[PDB]
């Protein structure tokens, strides 16, 4: 869990 | 969420928004699992709304969004009314969810952990933009 | 005065309780955290949703946007579930249906 | 016409988005208007008809 497939960005 | 960026399409894939039959979107909610979403108490979530994983835009009718139904509400039986304590609710799926790499799920904390004052979170949602 | 389109994202702190109820005082309470002030603020439509931080390298569900500023102030504080009080009661329910 | 009736409407500090209705004393008819979800206070009812029953014409 809490390993987005797509990165999250400017976060 | 006010003064916020939007987001990369896909990059918070445990969020779901918790909407109406008719549609409306009133709360947002995270998934815990295939089959477990966590809303706030004073959402006040039932069975008959829907919750809504894999969408982004939700003005966009093209999205492979998964709209599954709610089996059980589990309001926290702690949570007040009033000072707004204990406003947490869970929701048990009727149908899990099928997690791509557009719906994913979150960690849950430990009861142990303690997150540091300064850390920078993030938060997301849907929300009015302006008041 | 309607919510926006497409997912929003917005990065904010954690205050110190004690910092927090600097502005709040007592309404303040033991499941409860606070974020925010920082110039973004959760507002009508974000309840329910999630501010989560980065353990271990993974993304914790660490709060759920609960309430704040009636107008949705970007100076105060936000104030949010806190789920290491609440995880107990979480699992209890997910380990009994 | 209870005196509550003619208060304006109160959205409240919790965040959801929920639709209730309350009495507009100017137009003589209950509106909708968007809750907070918490910390309601009399005038904000579940359905236009409560609504009308409780505060009509007041």
């Amino acid at each position: 869990c809490g390993v987005p497939a797509i990165q999250p960005v400017l976060s | 969420i006010v003064n916020g960026e939007e987001a990369v399409p896909g990059s918070w894939p445990w969020q779901v928004s918790l909407q109406d039959k008719t549609g409306f979107h009133f709360c947002g909610g995270s998934l815990i699992n295939e089959n477990w979403v966590v809303t706030a108490a004073h959402c006040g979530v039932t069975t008959s709304d829907v919750v809504v994983a894999g969408e982004f835009d939700q003005g966009s009718s093209s999205e492979k969004i998964q709209k599954l139904k709610i089996a059980k509400v589990f309001k926290n039986s702690k949570y007040n009314s009033l000072t707004i304590n204990n406003d947490i609710t869970l929701l048990k799926l009727s149908t899990a969810a099928s997690f791509s790499q557009t719906v994913s799920a979150v960690c849950l904390p430990s009861a142990s952990d303690d997150f540091a004052a300064g850390t920078t979170c993030v938060t997301t949602g849907w929300g009015l933009t302006r008041y | 005065a309607n919510t926006p389109d497409r997912l929003q994202q917005a990065s904010l702190p954690l205050l110190s309780n004690t910092n927090c109820k600097k502005y709040w005082g007592t309404k303040i309470k033991d499941a409860m955290i606070c974020a925010g002030a920082s110039g973004v603020s959760s507002c009508m439509g974000d309840s329910g949703g999630p501010l989560v931080c980065k353990k271990n390298g993974a993304w914790t569900l660490v709060g759920i946007v609960s309430w704040g500023s009636s107008t949705c102030s970007t100076s105060t504080p936000g104030v949010y579930a806190r789920v290491t009080a609440l995880v107990n009661w979480v699992q209890q329910t997910l380990a009994a249906n | 016409r209870p005196d509550f009736c003619l208060e304006p409407p109160y959205t409240g500090p919790c965040k959801a988005r929920i639709i209730r209705y309350f009495y507009n004393a100017k137009a003589g008819l209950c509106q909708t208007f968007v809750y907070g979800g918490c910390r309601a206070k009399r005038n904000n009812f579940k359905s236009a008809e409560d609504c009308m029953r409780t505060c009509g014409g007041a």
